């Protein structure tokens, strides 16, 4: 646990890349696929997808991503924190 | 100080509305900056 | 007057400016009227009346100034020396070496004219902790480090860098490197396991730093 | 041949350019950190021309008639002439901007002037004209003070590295020198005063817009 | 919110805002 940096040291962009927001998108739209429970008021959509962009929306996906340095330390950061642009 | 600003650019307004356009919008937008202020 | 005889005594005058540059460079105490005597005074001073040029009244010895010392607390005082023989002989050498030795100088520029003998260069590393390095006269004609192309380097210290080492988080072994006779390694005296630093312009940011290591 | 050498690079959190042993290859992809889509060609106005007209078009003094403002310009052009600190204020951008001469002519000795840079101030600056329905026949309303400390904080929010230690700092304005020249280029007082006559409104929103059309161009970690 | 009250109850309150609004008129 030597490897995990505190809240305050952190020096990473605040942004989230297109790379996350992919990534994010796809694990969502697998677990609402395989019947997971849904955060939100679904309104007539019917594809999983969808409803994980709605759901990044309202910043309510419950993820946390960790970020590594190339030393081997990492960085946590969680999907509400995470600025995306529009 | 606005007062006697505001005073004195009333006072050449009522003096000299002859002067040209160019000058009574300059002194009307003076007369707004200092009530802004 | 030989056309040959003014002809020596400027790539001579030229090779003094260049070491003075080099030695300033160093960090070391250099005025820079020193730097810029005209021939005219050299010719007065290190010429006989047949115009013969006085290589051995030319050697000196400069010591570090205050920010130099304050920078590298271990930089000592320097001795340079000009041999007058066509070729530098085992005694030549010896000499030089016991007089550095018994001056007690960290460090000495030994000038040499053609060729050295491989017995002379014998005897170079077995002084430590004292540096003996040798510069052929025909390479110290024109300024290495005043090219348009060369940027310019700077030497770091013990704790700059153990600063960027952890900063950037990284081992010695990774960062980009230089040899050890690459010219500019010679001009600034770089030993092994020291970190150059390199400012750079740059058509997208204007000016750009990197960093090497000796290797 | 060349595909195979190269394949192995990768641009990492710390904004380094390594491979796979780890190895940094550039302390900065691309020695500012930009993509290379967000890129287009601008033309840096401080390097070229005489000096004579560099002192027209940039040089304002409030104490000599040569050089002044004219008062149909700015809305309180009357009450200002004749202040001490406005005009020092005036004299350190000049300074300012001589040196941005002095090194941007040590930088490109050929002296040309245009360069791939982010973000076109220029449209930005066009939107804001056409989208207020500015009118160029009436005084602005705006400030000295304002503009000059608007300019410098919005500099001061231009950020691609976020480390503490001064190193990060000093890779950080290195990295951001040649925008910040050409930012103070475009927005000059007499520029924005008699050239674009920017509203407060207006100078406000193309502040927020510059500086957010220059956060979404750095390059995203994880790219090959 | 009970300042802004007490601001309003003193006359020359009322005194500036018909001023502007004179002004207004004007401009």
């Amino acid at each position: 646990k030597e490897k995990a940096i505190p809240k305050d040291q952190r020096a990473t962009t605040p942004y989230m890349t297109k790379y996350e927001r992919a990534r994010i998108l796809g694990t969502r739209a697998l677990q609402i696929s395989m019947n997971a429970p849904v955060f939100v008021d679904l309104e007539g959509e019917t594809d999983p997808l969808r409803i994980a962009m709605k759901e990044l929306a309202e910043k309510k996906i419950p993820l946390v991503i960790r970020r590594y340095l190339p030393d081997g330390s990492f960085e946590d950061w969680s999907v509400e924190e995470l600025i995306v642009d529009l | 100080e606005f007062i006697p600003h505001i005073f004195y650019s009333l006072h050449q307004i009522r003096k000299d509305p002859n002067n040209l356009s160019n000058q009574l919008e300059t002194l009307t937008g003076s007369i707004r900056h200092r009530l802004k202020l | 007057m030989d056309q040959e005889n003014e002809r020596n005594i400027s790539r001579l005058w030229r090779a003094f400016r260049t070491v003075k540059e080099m030695v300033k460079d160093r960090g070391y105490f250099i005025t820079q009227e020193e730097v810029e005597l005209p021939l005219e005074d050299f010719k007065a001073k290190y010429c006989d009346s047949m115009g013969r040029p006085q290589r051995k009244m030319m050697s000196f010895q400069a010591n570090p100034t205050e920010e130099s010392i304050s920078k590298f607390p271990d930089m000592g005082s320097l001795w340079v020396e000009f041999c007058d023989e066509p070729s530098v002989g085992v005694k030549t050498m010896k000499t030089f070496v016991i007089h550095i030795q018994e001056k007690n100088f960290q460090t000495g520029i030994f000038v040499y004219q053609n060729n050295i003998t491989p017995s002379a260069m014998k005897l170079v590393p077995s002084i430590p902790p004292a540096t003996i390095e040798t510069f052929n006269e025909a390479a110290l004609v024109v300024n290495i480090t005043h090219h348009e192309l060369v940027p310019k380097h700077i030497r770091l210290s013990s704790d700059e860098k153990r600063e960027l080492l952890k900063r950037y988080r990284l081992k010695e072994s990774q960062l980009p490197r230089i040899q050890r006779a690459d010219p500019v390694a010679l001009y600034l005296g770089l030993k092994r396991g020291e970190v150059v630093k390199i400012i750079r312009k740059s058509e997208t940011s204007g000016r750009y730093a990197s960093y090497r290591i000796c290797m | 041949r060349l595909v195979k050498a190269l394949e192995d690079i990768m641009v990492h959190y710390d904004n380094t350019t390594r491979n796979s042993l780890g190895n940094v290859i550039q302390f900065i992809y691309g020695e500012d950190g930009m993509d290379a889509a967000h890129i287009e060609k601008q033309s840096l106005d401080t390097i070229g021309g005489s000096d004579a007209a560099f002192e027209k078009r940039y040089r304002v003094d409030l104490l000599n008639t040569d050089h002044t403002l004219d008062p149909s310009l700015l809305e309180s052009g009357s009450e200002i002439l004749g202040d001490l600190k406005l005009q020092v204020l005036l004299d350190e951008e000049y300074k300012q901007l001589v040196k941005d001469r002095k090194f941007l002519r040590e930088v490109f000795v050929d002296g040309e002037a245009n360069w791939p840079l982010p973000v076109n101030i220029r449209r930005i600056i066009q939107n804001a004209q056409q989208t207020f329905h500015i009118d160029h026949t009436k005084p602005s309303d705006l400030t000295i003070k304002d503009i000059v400390l608007g300019v410098k904080d919005l500099q001061e929010n231009l950020l691609v590295l976020r480390g503490k230690n001064e190193i990060i700092q000093n890779a950080q304005r290195d990295a951001v020198t040649l925008f910040c020249c050409l930012l103070r280029s475009r927005l000059a007082t007499r520029r924005v005063l008699q050239e674009y006559r920017l509203t407060k409104q207006a100078f406000d929103w193309v502040l927020s817009n510059i500086e957010a059309q220059f956060l979404r161009s750095v390059v995203h970690p994880g790219e090959m | 919110t009970n300042s802004e009250d007490k601001l309003s109850k003193v006359q020359l309150y009322e005194d500036l805002c018909r001023y502007e609004d004179t002004l207004s008129k004007l401009v």
